[PDB]
């Protein structure tokens, strides 16, 4: 927005005068896990395509690693949900 | 398409089959006087080349073409034959017997060795797929 | 081209005459 | 459905492998037929074609829904036979074994994807 | 640090696959006479090294380079074949068939052992993920 | 690298 | 319309 | 320093 | 040393010569 760019220049002036988070970390972990899974899937599709240079060993090992990473994410989600339920159960 | 080992060993099998076919055709035509046109049968040879798809690393075997041997055709004095020349020598093929039997044996043993290689690899191939599940 | 490739055309008939026509 | 889009590629690859397996076994079975041409399909191109329809409209209950209802490439012959049969044993035996292996690999990959989608849900 | 076993065993599997491929390529061309450049086929072999960067204690295995096998070229007396020497000494590859068959068997067995390592490691990783639950 | 693996798709594409 | 398999169709015979 | 695995390095090598 | 035991010193390079 024009007013949005005004706000950007205002924050730049703020930085001039003056002279990441848990949700961010969880988003980063989800992005990393999804990127690994997509890479393994893409390599598997490339091997199924018949394109040269892709070895079945690498495909199978990468699928294995992607499965392990997915299971790790599932466990982290399970605990995190359990901890949230425990906190919300506190009587004030 | 094929896995690299499959392609290499299958090319080996096909090349050995072609060599065996050439040997059998030579052994059949050992006593032929004429072809379909009026020229003597010439012993065929098969030339093996390495089908090095990458640069000098590996590759199976391919057969460029079946060449006709250049050896003195056997001359038999039969002036009554219509195919005799001015001097009267009919031309018989240059097919040697011992060489063709040795070629048949060698082609058979290479064929069987490549078959054994494929059979050995196969179990490892099927056992690879259990890694994920 | 290479023996074992894929083409959209059937191979010609395999005739082997005994005498020259 | 989004679930179809995730599993579309592996299902189509598995179906194409089964069809090519049938074609190769037909080539093996008809090895002795004089005048039979060995046919095959180009796996990658057909997989592109399948990966890359309009159910007729049903106005009421009585209206009947729409009723639903690959290209074969000739193999280049290697040795000239006298009966016109171009089926080569070695080539198609290797192709048959390879197709069996790839069908097993596709089954493994599809099962792994379904099992992952399942353990995501189990709880 | 059980994740490093994935890298170690994957590198080992790839190296053994390369070794088996090279052995099969040598075996399939034991009877070859010509290369793409006209040179005789030279038997080739991989070189295994510890896949450890400077300062790394123990790693998997890696293929450094592919080298021509050191053995006299097999001389055959056939001064009728179009390819020949000054004295008709056709040069054929120095492939030792027994060695290649034993190499193929050894590569397959080592491959299967590495697959077992990977399988049990993944099982342990899952069980570790089920630590407290 | 220079050598493709045995379990790789035909180098010839 | 395939014919006889094996021996008979793999012998050189004049066309008729 | 590794070396060639299998047949080549398990057969009696030449002296030098 | 007992085979299968652990020692801090590496085994010497072994050789199989043909002629002494």
């Amino acid at each position: 927005a024009i007013q949005g760019i005004e706000g950007v220049i205002s924050q730049l002036q703020a930085t001039a005068m003056a002279a990441v988070s848990f949700a961010g970390q969880l988003h980063a972990a989800l992005d990393r896990i999804s990127d690994r899974q997509a890479a393994a899937r893409v390599q598997a599709e490339k091997f199924t395509l018949g394109e040269p240079g892709i070895a079945l060993n690498d495909v199978m090992a990468d699928m294995q690693k992607a499965s392990v990473s997915m299971q790790m994410g599932i466990q982290v989600r399970n605990k995190l949900v359990a901890a949230y339920q425990e906190v919300m159960s506190m009587q004030v | 398409a094929l896995l690299n080992i499959f392609d290499i060993a299958g090319s080996a099998l096909a090349a050995q089959s072609k060599r065996l076919n050439v040997a059998a055709s030579n052994l059949a035509n050992a006593d032929s006087v004429t072809g379909p046109d009026g020229q003597p049968y010439r012993a065929k040879q098969v030339v093996f080349q390495v089908d090095a798809a990458p640069g000098q690393a590996t590759g199976g075997v391919k057969v460029a073409s079946v060449i006709e041997s250049q050896a003195p055709e056997k001359l038999v004095y039969e002036p009554g034959n219509p195919l005799a020349d001015a001097n009267g020598y009919v031309k018989m093929p240059n097919v040697d017997v011992v060489g063709e039997m040795v070629n048949t044996m060698s082609a058979s043993r290479s064929y069987q060795a490549n078959i054994e290689v494929l059979n050995t690899v196969k179990s490892m191939m099927l056992k690879t797929l259990t890694l994920g599940q | 081209g290479v023996p074992g490739a894929l083409s959209n055309q059937p191979a010609p008939p395999n005739e082997a005459p005994i005498a020259t026509p | 459905d989004r679930l179809d889009a995730a599993l579309r590629f592996q299902q189509e690859a598995l179906n194409l492998r089964a069809q090519r397996q049938e074609i190769l076994a037909a080539n093996i079975a008809n090895a002795d037929t004089p005048g039979y041409q060995a046919r095959d399909i180009d796996f990658a191109s057909e997989l592109k074609k399948v990966m890359v329809g309009v159910a007729l409209t049903l106005t009421s209950s009585h209206h009947i829904p729409a009723q639903a209802v690959v290209d074969l490439l000739y193999r280049v012959p290697d040795q000239p036979s006298l009966d016109g049969n171009t089926v080569d044993m070695d080539r198609e035996r290797t192709q048959f074994a390879d197709n069996s292996l790839k069908y097993q690999m596709g089954l493994t990959v599809l099962g792994s994807q379904l099992k992952g989608m399942m353990n995501v849900l189990q709880g």
